[PDB]
């Protein structure tokens, strides 16, 4: 018909428009906040926004490349439902308080690479408060030996980066919170999704940048398992 | 003291279990077997509805069977005119992480509900041809999972924080709150007596609610995983569930246990979405293996195979005048069956 | 060694066309695989690759009757379909700039249309270019460029560019799998064996046969660069087999 | 011919 | 929580106080709305496109 | 019904030991991953192993890594743990998380303080 | 929603016409043009869809009117190259967009008075009775798809019409429940259940199968 012409060129006008938010979703790289209300889940909202709704957006655009971080609070404890809305998502950064002992962030974490649906979707992981870390181990008032026995036989790995003036006993214990994650990340998803540990504190500004030096080896390993390159 | 009260709880109970199983003379699946099958229904795709951006999590018809409402996780809502394909009222949202929307039975309203804690109800006939928020339904303390219209001025919507409710949309407050479930509840559906619902949460127990009595009338404890499909039987007498446990389940309201299981040994994957084509002839249970299986309900096997989709159906529903099935999935499509 | 060497040619083109025309029925009726960009640049590379072998046997089914009205057609049609096979391979590459080191922003409006436009547009106007200021560039053995100036212009120095963007993009897509075996996490041959391949890197086998067995190389691979991606990217990838069964 | 008249560098 | 129990025994003192139909008569009544509505069922049958608005 | 009956805790000193069984009814225990988490006196839900629908796949929290042991029946419906030196730190109940969902790798909310599929709770007292 | 528009004024026989527009999301609408001459029935001049995707025009302005928008600023113009006789007439615009359940031609612009195909014929020329309101088409209107395509307009004297009844499956918003609408592809009879008080106007009659004649009107 007519309106029917005139109705199948409003849907061409929809998806002129669908297109126009397409160019500002397809070149938008989608990431999911979780934690276990004890890291520095929140914080790290308030220094990378600078640079009882249930989901927050963040919208930080770094080297000029626009981010929706998506950061879950106001809801509820269980998580394995609302976590399948966010497998389209570019990456899920899993926030683990490195200092408070840990295990718990360690099944979040199994729960995350181990879901069937984020088995596509590859974690990067932020072991942040390094800073208590590193007050916590060099003090030596709480142990992982009684939290970990595996870390009594652990040594620190040779690949390893450790800071300028960071002691040797700080390198070791968070790189064996580091090879705790990768004990599960490289178990299940070997190369159909890779976690990217990195170590963050409340002061760094480096974390935008971490993030886009990240998500692009993210994006970069998803079209080349495009390719099965992978 | 708890201990007392929940030996008391599990007693009554046991107490149910052995009603049903008093009531459960002969189960449906003995009683139906002089019915011939079906048999091979080679339902296919008549329209490809492409468009929506992220995954299609959602979606419900209308009592029109013309015009569906779609909701996808990218932030945006797709009313699609299913006779022609058109892309009715694709709206930006305020939240990108949409789980649910409804149709109103008017035609008027739809509800956007997702991650953000909040229905909030787009007015799709406005003298706007923007589609306006009527108002932000928020007081949620769980993401909004289903949603399904009483009226235009009325709708109940399903949230997970163990708490379906009850809104009123001229006023944007909750008419009464469903806190019967201990986990968080995902689907919803209205029966034709509109004033009868039933929803299904995480808790393996769908419950039968009552919209003006306003509190829990039935539970239904026969699954055995987390509930994310329900619809009623299209006499609003009885009800099936699907969950992540591969096994469909279709309850009785008149009874108080299950009618029937729909497992294929080879069903190792969860069930999403349930709708019906106004029989239990006929059930859809999309499942998580990126197709949707057609259950015969009156003899529990596997009456139809929607393999249509490079990615998991997540939301598939029945015009309401029975004539097709739209099942939008995680490719962000919706195929249209026949 | 003349007879010989064209046997491969044409039995390679042979069985590069039968596992090719079922290539592209098996991407363009099965929908599934041509989601992502990738399969889809895949697609219009094949078409490119099978409408090169099927004319450029054809241009040597006329050669033994030639006719100078068809001659000039297919020995076009194979210039044409010669550069759009070289530029859908400089848009394969241009496609791994835009997700391998342009990695962010990758999103263009109708990403795979604006790059029918370019892959067979510009060829297009390049032999339209040709054809405008002389139409006895194509004619004579076989039918092809007989204007050394043009075929070293817009075969070669064009194909020099399809080269110079492809191996300055293979040489990124080894260091990027470089990058990540060598990121090892407590502490596959036939994939870039198949990259090799659809980005033309052994298309360039011609500039170390500038030597007699790299012309056998040249050739054999290249009769038979339709067949590798059918054994490395369709037969290969797990997707087209699940179509398939 | 053979595959390589296409690409003879030297011609 | 003990107000939780007693939220959840207050609600399920009544479920069992429900009238409940047995199988033979409830799940009838699907026998006699399938049947009821098997020719006005589109979707058992292949309807052809005379009167399937869906091609 | 999902029903998970925990029998064993009670009055022990350290060290001593204690099987933790589970009698699962409601869900076909096979097809099943299956957890075991404690909620110590205040502190939240806290994890202490997983164990896959089969036999193969055991994880278990460090506290637990050493002196706790795992079994588990597929066709007796029942989850075990059998305790074989207790510390005085876990004088908490062990509340049996079924996993949310079946023939999946990742056990999801088995920690939460208001979760489905766990138990009624025994209190495992040092 | 509000359209005005201040285009039309004193004009030599042989100006645009913007028709500002507020209220709503103006991008999205098919926006005509309809001119009713004085003592005759409202005519269609021109319509430009939304998103300026497809214009179409009356079959008689169609070399010498054009029609555009300026979507950011909210307006809309009608460049008017030659005025010969023929437009002598108040030009209005009716609002509307096109989907399923839609109400195109709901909303009228207040009108500009200047001066210088499927034929509708109504049967009238021109309390509380139950009249009948008559309308002859030349083809038949019930299309494939299901909706049988007229539109009824009621105008008071002196300001612009509005729709009461939209492909006969529903009924308008702003026109109270009394209308009805009937047909069976040729006649076509819009029904009053109750007549009442202000409801006196010009009833229009519209198509659209094909580009969109009106008809004379039935006065009451």
């Amino acid at each position: 018909s007519a309106e029917d012409k005139a109705a199948v060129e409003r849907s061409k006008m929809i998806e002129k428009q669908l297109q126009k938010d397409k160019q500002v979703y397809r070149a938008t790289h989608r990431l999911l906040l979780l934690g276990a209300d004890n890291s520095g889940k929140s914080t790290i909202v308030k220094q990378m926004r600078i640079y009882t709704s249930g989901i927050f957006e963040t919208k930080f655009q770094v080297d000029k490349v626009n981010f929706h971080m998506f950061d879950v609070g106001a809801q509820r404890d269980e998580r394995r439902k609302w976590i399948q809305c966010f497998n389209d998502v570019t990456a899920i950064i899993f926030v683990v308080d490195s200092s408070d002992y840990l295990q718990e962030a360690l099944n979040d974490f199994k729960s995350i690479w181990n879901n069937r649906w984020l088995r596509t979707i590859s974690v990067i992981l932020f072991l942040n408060k390094q800073d208590l870390l590193a007050e916590k181990v060099l003090a030596g008032k709480s142990k992982i030996e009684d939290y970990f026995p595996e870390f009594a036989r652990y040594t620190t790995p040779e690949d390893a980066t450790p800071e300028p003036g960071e002691d040797p006993r700080v390198t070791r214990a968070k790189y064996f919170i580091r090879d705790e994650f990768l004990r599960i990340s490289t178990a299940s998803g070997d190369g159909r999704h890779y976690c990217y540990p990195h170590f963050t504190c409340s002061v760094d500004t480096e974390n935008a940048r971490r993030i886009f030096n990240d998500c692009r080896d993210i994006i970069q390993r998803m079209h080349l398992r495009q390719y099965e390159l992978l | 003291e708890l201990d007392q009260l929940r030996q008391e709880a599990e007693q009554l109970k046991n107490q149910i279990r052995d009603a049903r199983k008093a009531c459960a003379d002969a189960t449906l699946s003995q009683i139906t077997n002089n019915i011939d099958p079906v048999g091979r229904i080679q339902m296919r795709t008549r329209r490809t509805l492409r468009g929506h951006l992220a995954k299609i999590y959602a979606m419900h018809w209308g009592t029109d069977s013309r015009l569906l409402v779609s909701a996808s996780q990218d932030g945006k809502l797709i009313i699609w005119d299913s006779y022609t394909t058109n892309k009715v009222h694709a709206i930006p949202l305020r939240s990108s992480w949409v789980m649910t929307c409804a149709y109103a039975p008017s035609g008027n309203y739809v509800a956007c509900g997702g991650l953000d804690n909040i229905c909030s109800i787009y007015n799709l006939k406005t003298r706007e041809g923007n589609v306006r928020v009527s108002r932000e339904l928020a007081g949620h303390t769980g993401y909004l999972s289903c949603c399904r219209f009483l009226d235009d001025n009325q709708i109940v919507t399903s949230s997970g924080d163990t708490t379906c409710a009850l809104w009123d949309i001229e006023t944007g407050q909750q008419t009464t709150t469903f806190t019967g479930h201990t986990g968080d509840v995902m689907s919803l559906s209205l029966a034709p007596d509109t004033r009868l619902f039933v929803s299904g949460a995480c808790d393996a127990s769908a419950k039968l609610w009552d919209v003006r009595e306003g509190m829990c009338r039935q539970t239904f404890t026969g699954h055995e995983s987390d509930i994310n499909a329900i619809c009623f039987f299209p006499n609003g007498n009885a009800f099936a569930t699907g969950s992540d446990d591969a096994t469909c389940r279709l309850f009785d309201l008149r009874a108080d246990q299950e009618l029937m299981t729909y497992s294929h040994d080879n069903i190792i994957c969860g069930i999403t979405s349930v709708s019906f084509s106004k029989s239990g002839r006929l059930l859809l249970a999309g499942y998580d293996d990126f197709n949707c299986n057609v259950w015969d309900a009156l003899k529990a096997d596997r009456a139809g195979v929607l393999a249509g989709h490079d990615n998991r159906v997540s939301c598939l529903g029945v015009t309401d005048d029975g004539m097709a099935v739209a099942t939008g999935s995680w490719d962000s499509f919706l195929k249209i069956w026949n | 060694q003349m007879m010989a060497l064209t046997f491969i040619t044409y039995i390679g083109c042979g069985l590069s066309s039968i596992f090719l025309s079922v290539t592209l029925v098996t991407y363009i009726a099965f929908e599934k695989i041509r989601r992502d960009y990738p399969s889809k640049i895949l697609i219009q590379l094949c078409a490119a690759l099978l409408l090169l072998n099927l004319i450029f046997l054809l241009d040597s089914w006329i050669a033994l009757y030639n006719t100078r009205g068809f001659c000039i057609a297919v020995a076009v049609f194979l210039h044409y379909f010669l550069l759009v096979s070289f530029t859908w391979m400089g848009l394969e590459a241009f496609h791994m700039y835009l997700a391998l080191v342009k990695v962010f922003n990758t999103y263009i409006r109708k990403y795979i249309l604006k790059f029918c436009i370019v892959g067979w547009g510009i060829p297009a106007v390049v032999v339209s270019i040709v054809l405008t200021i002389s139409p006895d560039n194509y004619g004579i053995d076989f039918c092809w460029i007989n204007s050394n100036v043009v075929f070293y212009i817009t075969v070669v120095g064009y194909f020099c560019v399809i080269f110079l963007l492809n191996v300055s993009m293979f040489i990124v897509v080894l260091v990027q799998l470089c990058r990540i075996k060598k990121k090892k996490q407590l502490g596959d041959l036939r994939s870039i064996a198949g990259l090799t391949f659809l980005l033309g890197i052994t298309w360039g086998f011609a500039f170390f046969a500038w030597n007699v067995t790299f012309m056998y190389l040249f050739a054999i691979f290249n009769t038979l660069q339709g067949f590798f991606i059918f054994i490395f990217y369709c037969a290969a990838k797990e997707n087209v087999r699940k179509q398939w069964r | 011919i053979s595959f390589g008249i296409l690409l003879d560098l030297s011609r | 929580s003990i107000a939780q129990a007693r939220k959840l025994v207050e609600q399920l003192k009544m479920e069992a106080n429900i009238d409940r139909i047995k199988v033979s008569k409830a799940a009838a009544d699907l026998m006699a709305y399938c049947e009821a509505h098997a020719k006005e069922d589109p979707l058992l049958t292949p309807v052809p496109a005379s009167e399937n608005p869906f091609r | 019904q999902v029903q998970l009956q925990e029998s064993g805790g009670g009055l022990v000193q350290p060290g001593g030991s204690l099987r933790l069984s589970c009698a699962a009814s409601g869900f076909t225990f096979s097809n099943y991953k299956m957890n075991w988490v404690r909620q110590a006196p205040g502190k939240g839900l806290e994890w202490v192993s997983d164990i896959s629908q089969s036999g193969a796949s055991i994880s278990y929290t460090g506290s637990v890594k050493g002196r706790f042991t795992i079994s588990r029946d597929n066709a007796k419906n029942t989850l075990y743990l059998q305790m074989n030196s207790l510390k005085p730190e876990d004088t908490a109940v062990y509340y049996c998380a079924r996993c949310p969902a079946p023939f999946t790798r990742d056990c999801f909310d088995v920690t939460s303080t208001t979760y489905a599929y766990r138990g009624q709770g025994t209190q495992v007292t040092v | 929603v509000q359209l005005v528009e201040s285009g039309g004024g004193l004009v030599q026989p042989g100006r645009k016409l913007s028709c500002s527009a507020s209220g709503f999301a103006f991008s999205s609408f098919g926006m005509h043009w309809v001119r009713q001459a004085p003592e005759k029935g409202l005519e269609w001049v021109a319509y430009i869809s939304s998103g300026s995707g497809t214009i179409y025009y009356a079959d008689t302005v169609k070399g010498r009117f054009t029609i555009s928008r300026d979507d950011p600023k909210n307006t809309l113009f009608l460049q008017m190259t030659s005025l010969r006789s023929e437009d002598t007439a108040m030009y209005y615009c009716v609002r509307s967009i096109y989907y399923y359940g839609s109400s195109p031609f709901d909303f009228w612009g207040q009108g500009t008075t200047l001066t210088v195909d499927i034929v509708m014929t109504q049967a009238t020329s021109s309390p509380g009775e139950s009249v009948s309101i008559s309308c002859r088409s030349s083809k038949s209107l019930l299309h494939s798809n299901g909706n049988t395509y007229l539109y009824w307009f009621l105008q008071r004297p002196g300001q612009s019409p509005q729709l009461l009844i939209y492909r006969m499956s529903n009924l308008a918003s702003g026109v109270p429940d009394r209308f009805s609408g009937s047909g069976s592809g040729t006649a076509f009879t819009l029904t009053i259940s109750r007549l009442e008080a202000e409801d006196v106007g010009v009833y229009y009659c519209m198509q659209h199968l094909e580009y969109l004649t009106f008809g004379a009107g039935t006065k009451l």
